[PDB]
Order: C-alpha cells, then structure tokens, then sequence
RNA sequence: AUCCACGUCUGGUGGAUAAGUGCUGAAAGCAUCUAAGCACGAAGCCGGCCUCAAGAUAAGAUUUCCAUAGGGUG
RNA sequence: GACGGAGUGGUUUGGCACCUGAUGUCGGCUCGUCACAUCCUGGGGCUGGAGAAGGUCCCAAGGGUUGGGCUGUUCGCCCAUUAAAGUGGCACGCGAGCUGGGUUCAGAACGUCGUGAGACAGUUCGGUCUCUAUCUGUUGUGGGCGCAGGAAAUUUGCG
RNA sequence: GUCUCAACCGCGAUCUCGGUGAAAUUGUAGUAUCGGUGAAGAUGCCGAUUACCCGCAACGGGACGAAAAGACCCCGUGAA
RNA sequence: AAAUAAUUGCUAAGUUGUAAACGAAGUCAAGAAG
C-alpha cells in the first residue's frame, strides 16, 4: 500500500472504491498496485 | 434495479411467510429468517416473491437489489445447499473429522481442533497419494463463507509454491523464487 | 434577580432522541488539572450513568452563569421510568409541545 | 477472603529441600463474624471480623451494643473481608486453618513511620553537584523545580519534601511456609509491612 | 511439541446473535473436557 | 563486585600479569561483576617475553572477589583478591595452568576452569 | 537496639477500536470489506492491579448508643 | 528519480524595528513536562520477500532509551557496550535552584596595525555570581463550621 | 566519599514555649486555572473550568520579583 | 432583547452556524454530441 494525495488506476484491472469516506485502489491479481487516500 | 425487480421462483416443498417485519423461508434443509426493511415491499402471490419500491432514490435502489438476493439466497439455501471443497496442498498437512469435530494439521508444532455448528456439516475425503478434502454443506451463504475463510486464515496459500489451504481448482497467485 | 420560575419533573428521559451520528460523535472535553491531564467523554457515556447526567449537563449553559443559576437548576428533577414519588406536591401535567 | 493478624517478628528457617529462608511470624489469631453485611440490606456482601479481646472498660457503649448484638465478647479491631464461601452467620469462629489450603497470601498492613524527609531519601534525588568543585549549600537541594514565563507555574504532581511512611501498604503473593493450629500462627517467606505488634490483614 | 493443541468452537451472542470464535491453547490431554 | 576501572590479578599463565575492567557485559546500566561474569579487559603489565602483549584488549571470566557471595544453603565465600582468568575469541581460555583456589559457582558456567584448579573453594 | 544498602523478599495482571484482513451484498445485470447487516484485528483506549477518595454542599449506606451517649483540658 | 510546479511549519540564517528610572547571556548539573516528524519494544500492506537477513510505507507516544578518552564546549571523532543509545518545544525550559571552564571590565605579554595615545576575521596567564518568600504556585499537616437531633464504629466509590 | 551512590553519628543553627524585638519592600485589592485577545509573552479583558472559612511547616515556576534614573549601543554643536 | 414566523429549493459533511497544485466526481439543475 501507498498513499498519494492523487491515486490513479495505473492498469486495467485496477477499481476505485470509497471505504469509510476514504478512496481505495485495488488490484487482486497484482496487489502491487494498491494506494489509499484518493 | 435490474437485480431487485425480478421474481424468485419459489420450488417445490418450500414454505415462504411474512411477519413482524421478517421474511422466513422454511424447507428441507431447515429455516431462515431474515428482517426486511419496511420501505421494501414484498408480496406472496402464485407461489412467487416479488419485490418494489416507491421512491427512486439511491437508499431505495441499493436496498431493492439487495433484498432480493438475501431471500434469492434463502430459497436455494433451503432447497438445496451450498457446495465448497477445501483442497489442502504441501506435504505432511492432513485433515480427519470425527462427528462434528476438525482436526487440521496445518505445518505448526500444535494441532487444530474445530467445532463447527449443525448447520455445516463436515465430511473429508483423504486419499493417499492425494491431498486431503475438506467438504462443508449448509444452507446459509454468509455463515458458510464465515467458517469456510476461518480454516483458510490459519494457512494462507503462499505464491512461491501453490502451498496451504485453497479451495477447490482455484486461481493462485504464483511467483518464482 | 429572583427565582419566580417553576420546578420541573422531567419524565421517560430515556428515550431523549439525538440526531446525526451526536451520540457517540459529539465530543466533550474536560480536564482534570494535572499535566497531560485532558479526557473526552460522549453523550452516550453520559447516559450510561443515567438520564439526570446528561439532562444536567444540557440545560446548564442554557442558564445563567452566576450564583442564581447554580440555585435554579436544583429545581429541576430527571427520571428515567414513568415513576416518581412527588404526589405531595401535586405536580402539574404540561404537554411541552405546547411551549 | 481473609483474617486479622498480629505481626510478631522475623527469623531464618532451613527448608527439606536445604534451603535458608527469611520468614515472619504472624498470629492470625481467632476471629469472630461480628456483622454479616448483604446486598438486600447494605448495597453488597462482606464479613465483618472482631480480632483482639477487649476489657469493658475500653469499649464504649455504642460498641457494647453491637458486639451483645451479635451474642460474642467484645473485640478491639474490626475488618471487612469479602467473598467467602461456606455462608458463616452472626458469632462464628474462624481460625488459622482457613489458610491450611492456601499455596500464597496477600498481606496489607501500615509501614512504619519515617516523619518529614527531604526529597533525598523520600523520591530519591540525585542532589546538586558534587560534595566539592565549588558547592555552596545545595547538596541535598531539589533543583529546579519548572521551566519560565510558559506554564509560569508549578505543575501538580510535582515531587517535593514531605511526611513518609506511616500508610497503608499491600505486599502480593506471599508464599506460606507452615500452619501451626496449635499456637494460632502462620509462617510466610518474606517481610511485611509494618512495626512489631502492628496488626496486618491476610488475604487468602 | 506435544505440550499443548488449539480448540475453537462458535457460539451465539447475545449482542449479536451470529457466532463468534472462542480459542485458547490448551495441553493435548484437555480438549475432550473443552469440547 | 567489580566495575569498570578495577584492576584484576591474573590468574592463568597466559603472559599477562595484570588487567583493567573496561566494561561488565550483559546490560545497559548493568554495574557490578561477580564470580563466574564475563568482563572486557586490557592488559596492563606482562612478563617479559610473553604471547600477549600489554594494552591489549581481551575478554575474561572472574573467578574471585573480595566482596562475599551468598549461597543458597546459607554460606558465604571471600577472598583475599579479585583475580580473573583470559578467555579466546571463541570462549575458551587462553592458557594452560590456573594458580589459586577458585569458585564453585564456574561449576555451572566452565568446567575447563574448575578441572585444571588447584582447589575449588 | 534503631536507621540503612552493598542485603533480602515481592511486583509490572474482558470490552471497544487504529492501520489492516474478511463474509454476505446492491446502487451500477458484472465487480465491490459497506451502502442494510456480520466476524476479526495493537506494549495503544476503557476495565482489571495499588493508594487516596462523601466539603461527591448532589455532603451517600449500614450496626449500635443517647435524646450520663460521647467528648475536651490534664 | 532529472527539468520544472503547489503547499505546510516557524526549531536555522536573514528581513522589519512593534514591547522592554536593567526582560542575567554559552556549556554543564538538578528537576522535569509536552509533541510525534518513532531509536527499541507492539500490529500491518508491498517488495526486484525462497528461508535467514533486509528495503519501503502505514498504525502506534505505554514504558524504555549506557559508561568513558579529547575539547569550555554545543557539535563531532574515537573506545567498550545495548533491545535501543530518537528528534524537537517549553525566554535556543530551568543562575530570588547550583557552577563559573567560555564570552565581555580594570594587570601583563606575543603576532599584527598605528608617528602616538591605543587597537584586533587574533592569541595567551590572572581576575568578588547579592536578597530573612508578601501574593500566587506546589508538596505535606492542622483549626472552624457544615452535612435538617447528637454520638462510637464499619463502609460504597463520584473521581 | 571527588565519584559509582550514598548511609549513619555529634554539637551549633532549625522547630515549639517564655522574655525583648528590627529591616529591605509597599497605588488600592475579596490577588484561582486554561486557551483566546491585546503596546504583539494576562491574577485583574472574553468564553469556559475549578474552588467551604482560617492557619503552620517546606520548595522556589510566576508576580517581565527587590536592589542601582543600563557601564553595552546611539544621541548632546555635554565633560574629563 | 425580538419569529422554534410563512413559502421554495440545496447540504449529510456537524460541512456550517467565525488554503493551493492535484484527485475522485458524492449529489442537484440546465444543456451538447452520438
Ligand atoms: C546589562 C544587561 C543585562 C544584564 C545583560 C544583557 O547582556 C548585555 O547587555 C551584553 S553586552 C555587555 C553588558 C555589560 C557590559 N559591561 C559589557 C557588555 O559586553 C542581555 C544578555 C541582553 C543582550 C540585553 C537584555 C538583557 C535582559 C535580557 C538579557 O538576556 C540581557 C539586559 C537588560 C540585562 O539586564
Ligand atoms: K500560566
Ligand atoms: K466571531
Ligand atoms: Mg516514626
Ligand atoms: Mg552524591
Ligand atoms: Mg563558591
Ligand atoms: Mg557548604
Ligand atoms: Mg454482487
Ligand atoms: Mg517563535
Ligand atoms: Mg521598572
Ligand atoms: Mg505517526
Ligand atoms: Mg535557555
Ligand atoms: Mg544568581
Ligand atoms: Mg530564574
Ligand atoms: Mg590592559
Ligand atoms: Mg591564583
Ligand atoms: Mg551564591
Ligand atoms: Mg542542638
Ligand atoms: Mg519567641
Ligand atoms: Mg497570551
Ligand atoms: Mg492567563
Ligand atoms: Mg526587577
Ligand atoms: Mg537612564
Ligand atoms: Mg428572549
Ligand atoms: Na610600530
């Protein structure tokens, strides 16, 4: 996980969520991608 | 929606009622109930569940999908189960259950020993030359994946070898050393 | 400068609504006087010790800060239940949506 | 659970296994319920224990009156204990064998009394300076004792001289070393709190 | 090794009502009384 | 009961003679080394035409103190001296013969000591 | 004897959470730990341990005595 | 992570000159208290994570966080340890609490500048640290009255 | 015993009682805390908070505490 | 001190009642291409 004051998708499989009022990247197949505070 | 405006058929011996705010489904595998929120509407009508909503709003839509799942998932619940296999994978792990009881040996220095409740029966198949089985059945979806994620949490499958608990035939995240 | 105001028996203070996410999202603040010595405490702390401890917090500060108001805010009596013990005073019945 | 002691002194005793042991004598001496409190009546459950005999002339009426109450000879100390288990009544008698089953104890007792002392021995202060290298007379000195214009106060808490000794002090997990029924006494590893003949509280 | 085993079972909660998880780690010979 | 800067016999036939306590190993404030501790020293004085040379850094293990030590049973032992004796890099020790009685505590800790000893307390 | 350490003995013991992990699941036919619900999850928070503590002027409770009870001075 | 860009803070060096018939100054000692931008210990995500050992980021301030050689030193270098030898604020915390080695009086000397009296991006030896605590603050310990008659004990625990 | 790292002992001062009895200082005071505000660092202003009335011992954070019309610095068509 | 006044919308953040480059667009109104 990193956290960025911009996230971005990064790669196609990547999906925004909202969490408890705070944005998410995730991406199962590569969890290398994952980002937090959008 | 889309998900939240379609009728469940209801099959054959299975009962469906309606009372104090409660939606309860009973057949041969036993009975759930599940609260429905009164600003969701359903009715009994030709042995068929239907559901609808007044308002458009965003509070409406997201609980008329989602209410037609729960029973959706009730009905065949109670009609006729719910499958998942357990395939423990790395040498030196088996898995035998006595009655209701689990006994996992998982690679720690201790043992496991679980007890699950009436409404998931236990069953493994452990052949030799092959790996253990485990094979759990019931009739509620979200108890059954609460039990199911609680034996893999003890041995998460690794990516450097397909090692630890995994279910059945699925799709592992792989990685070279 | 008199106390010309009316006791006050407050009754089923338990079922008091709060609106918003107030009950466990207003935050108090208090400090005890020693160093690093502030604490937070929520309505709903309050009303585990009973519906008398956070009426009393409530409605003063809606009063006025002197020796008077210290002495007008013993007038008031909180229940929790439908039962009290005052039917030698006589007390009055007001529908409160009438004020 | 517990009784009523009186601390009589130390020794040193060799063990079966070979061992040297410090230990004190405490005559856990006979001690009747004088007052059954409940939850009903009083708000929670406890025993209330009468230790030392006391003459007549030493008890004053209001005390008479409870004691002839309870149908037992007046006593001089009194205790509440909780938690029991075997539901004693007004009058009985309890005595050292109730720690016959008793691995370790817990004593309370008073400490002894040290007077007014300076921050040197009742915090332990490091002192100012040396003894030499141009010191005054602040060798047994608290130094500072805040910062400047901010805060521009003393903080509560703040360590300083004053009475030492002379209060409640609880010592844990005392291991019992011999019950002696005949002499009512008890025989613990260790040292407690408190002066010879201080009375002390065990707990079970 | 050998000098204790893990014992989980699920009960009901009256918080709740679903099933919670109770575990603790217990010496090999204990579990039939757990259980 | 030996800090840093104490000055230790030595008690072997390493070639050293005499030796400084540099630091009493196992801890962050911990003070004081008794029978059987392990210390760090340097070598202060050699005799002439020895392996060892003076100012040399070394480790090495009490073996007697001037200041009591308790035993469980009740006894005490003391000394005349502090001596120690030199111990390698790998834990062993440095020289053949020990000159002087040590403690029975190093039953517990080097039985190479204790073997080669001409008395034990 | 007392006072001491360099001595001896003793001590540092469920709930709700953070970052995170999930189940079921729509809005948005799929996806989704969240929107309705639910199971977890830190030496941290609150309890649990020790001491003080009803001038807590909201001054509490219990047992008994007096209306010779009980005290002060010595 | 280059070329560039937007902010936050006010612990550095500055800019301004707004408070001051006197608002004691460096370093150390003593005594602390607060923050978290975390050194150790606790919990996690990712990894170019096989294991072991790491790297990086996130949550976390409960406790802990060494002794020496040199130097007035802060800071640094070195020696030996430790789980670790954190970073800061509080008049660069703290001189009606200590010291007085340094800086910054009057003596003297060197280099250097000046015709000289003298002077210093310098250096060197020496060179008085005052006050009986009123208010408040803090640590202890009493007297009076109250507590809806007066007393002797035992107590619950708001905190 | 300079220190690790302090411990104990004796007299004089100290504390209590009897006798005698000053001084520095002093606009008036029933003189609490926190943050804010402000001639820009608040006992005294604002909003909250805490606090029954009156002493004694002990320590020095604040009252930009006291003492001295700053010696530094600049200024005076000052002085030596 | 004086309206728990009347009527119509917006906000769910206690935002409010007394900061930016850059993200995601949470929601409401009016359009454009297709
Ligand atoms: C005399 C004034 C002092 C004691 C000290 C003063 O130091 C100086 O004057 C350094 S110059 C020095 C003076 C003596 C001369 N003979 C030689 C010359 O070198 C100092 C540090 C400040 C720079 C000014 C303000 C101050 C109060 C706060 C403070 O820290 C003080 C004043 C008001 C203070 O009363
Ligand atoms: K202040
Ligand atoms: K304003
Ligand atoms: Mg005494
Ligand atoms: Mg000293
Ligand atoms: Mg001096
Ligand atoms: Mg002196
Ligand atoms: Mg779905
Ligand atoms: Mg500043
Ligand atoms: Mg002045
Ligand atoms: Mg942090
Ligand atoms: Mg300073
Ligand atoms: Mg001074
Ligand atoms: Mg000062
Ligand atoms: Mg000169
Ligand atoms: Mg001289
Ligand atoms: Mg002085
Ligand atoms: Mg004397
Ligand atoms: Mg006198
Ligand atoms: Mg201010
Ligand atoms: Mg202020
Ligand atoms: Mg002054
Ligand atoms: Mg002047
Ligand atoms: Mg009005
Ligand atoms: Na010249």
């Amino acid at each position: 996980m990193k956290v960025r004051a911009s996230v971005k998708k990064r790669t196609p499989e990547c999906k925004i969520v909202r969490r408890k009022g705070r944005l998410y990247v995730i991406n199962k197949k590569n969890p290398k991608y994952k980002q937090r505070q959008g | 929606s889309r998900i939240g405006k379609l009728p469940i058929s209801i099959p054959a011996g299975v009962t469906v009622s309606h009372k104090d705010e409660i939606v309860t489904v009973k057949g041969p595998k036993g009975e759930l109930s599940q609260y429905v929120d009164p600003r969701i509407t359903v009715v009994i009508e030709g042995g068929m569940i239907h559901l609808e909503r007044k308002t458009d709003d965003r509070i409406e839509r997201s609980l008329h999908g989602l209410y037609r799942s729960l029973i959706n998932n009730m009905v065949q619940g109670v009609s006729a189960g719910f499958k998942r296999e357990l395939e423990l994978v790395g040498v030196g792990y088996r898995a035998s259950n006595q009655g209701q009881l689990l006994e996992l040996s998982l690679g720690f220095t201790h043992s496991i020993f679980m007890q699950l409740p009436k409404e998931v029966t236990v069953e493994t198949k452990s052949e030799r030359n092959k790996n253990p089985l485990i094979i759990l059945e019931s009739a509620d979806k979200q108890l059954l994946g609460q039990v199911c994620m609680k034996i893999r949490s003890f041995r998460k499958p690794e990516p450097y070898k397909g090692k630890g608990v995994k279910f059945v035939g699925e799709q592992i995240r792989r990685k070279s050393g | 400068h008199v106390d010309c105001g009316d006791n006050v028996i407050v009754i089923n203070a338990d079922k008091i609504v709060l609106s918003g996410n107030k009950w466990d999202g207003r935050i108090y603040l208090r400090h005890t006087g020693y160093p690093g010595g502030q604490r937070q405490f929520t309505p709903r702390d309050f009303m585990n010790k009973g519906p008398e401890y956070l009426f009393r917090k409530v409605v003063k500060g809606m009063l006025p800060k002197n020796r008077l108001g210290a002495k007008i805010i013993g007038n008031l009596y909180v229940y929790a239940g439908t039962e009290h013990k005052h039917e030698a005073q006589q007390p009055r019945q007001l529908d409160i949506n009438s004020l | 659970p517990g009784l009523l002691g009186k601390k009589i002194g130390m020794t040193s005793v060799f063990s079966a296994e070979g061992k040297n042991l410090p230990c004190t004598v405490i005559e856990v001496g006979p001690c009747v319920v004088t007052q059954v409190k409940t939850l009903e009546k009083d708000g929670y459950s406890a025993l209330q224990l009468g230790f030392v005999d006391a003459k007549e002339k030493h008890t004053t009426k209001p005390l008479a009156g409870h004691f002839k109450k309870a149908n037992v000879a007046p006593k001089r100390h009194l205790a509440e204990f909780k938690n029991f288990e075997g539901e004693h009544k007004l009058g009985d008698v309890l005595n050292v064998e109730f720690f016959s089953d008793a691995d370790f104890v817990d004593v309370v007792g008073t400490s002894k009394g040290k007077g007014f002392q300076g921050v040197v021995k009742r915090h332990g202060f490091g002192g100012v300076g040396q003894a030499t290298h141009g010191q005054h007379n602040r060798l047994r000195a608290p130094g500072a004792v805040g910062a400047c214009s901010y805060p521009a106060k003393v903080f509560k808490g703040t360590r300083m001289a004053g009475q030492m000794g002379n209060e409640r002090v609880t010592v844990q997990n005392l291991e019992v070393i011999k019950v002696m029924p005949e002499h009512n006494l008890l025989l613990v590893k260790g040292s407690v709190p408190g002066a010879k003949g201080s009375i002390l509280l065990i707990e079970k | 090794g050998r000098t204790y085993s893990k014992v989980i079972k699920m009960v009901k909660s009256p918080k709740t009502g679903a099933y919670t998880f109770q575990e603790e780690m217990v010496p090999n010979e204990a579990v039939k009384d757990f259980f | 009961m030996i800090q840093q800067e104490s000055r230790l016999v030595v008690a072997d036939n390493s070639g050293a003679k005499e030796a400084l306590c540099i630091r009493v190993l196992g801890g962050t404030r911990r003070r004081y080394a008794s029978v059987g501790d392990i210390i760090v020293v340097s070598v202060k004085s050699v005799i002439p035409s020895s392996d060892i040379k003076k100012g040399a850094v070394s480790k090495a293990v009490i073996v007697r103190t001037k200041k009591e030590v308790r035993r469980p049973d009740g006894s005490y032992i003391r000394f005349d001296d502090n001596a120690c004796v030199l111990l390698n890099a790998a834990g062993d020790i440095r020289g053949s013969r020990i000159f002087g009685p040590v403690a029975r505590e190093l039953r517990g800790t080097n039985m190479k000591i204790v073997s080669l000893a001409p008395e034990v307390l």
